[PDB]
């Protein structure tokens, strides 16, 4: 991964993510999120990411 | 019969109540601060607290 200087930005359209696995997962340091609870992430059907 | 516009106090206070009541069932997609206008996203996109 590139620096803080040049981060990588990308498209994520016209797919079926499952973020409950993403979640599950244990390795992350920190994980918080404003706005959407991570529970209810899987119900919601959003535009691109 | 010819002339109209003779019966202004009728027609004006049908006005007057029309517009009201136009005017406050309009307010209710005011933001009011929220992010959202709706109360039933509201309870399908945030968790309680």
């Amino acid at each position: 991964f590139a620096s803080v200087y040049a981060w990588n930005r990308k498209r994520i359209s016209n797919c079926v993510a499952d973020y409950s696995v993403l979640y599950n997962s244990a390795s992350f340091s920190t994980f918080k999120c404003y706005g959407v609870s991570p529970t209810k992430l899987n119900d919601l059907c959003f535009t691109n990411v | 019969s010819s002339t109209a516009s003779a019966l202004g106090k009728l027609q004006d206070v049908v006005n007057q109540n029309a517009q009201a009541l136009n005017t406050l069932v309009k307010q209710l997609s005011s933001n009011f601060g929220a992010i959202s206008s709706v109360l039933n996203d509201i309870l399908s996109r945030l968790d309680p607290p």
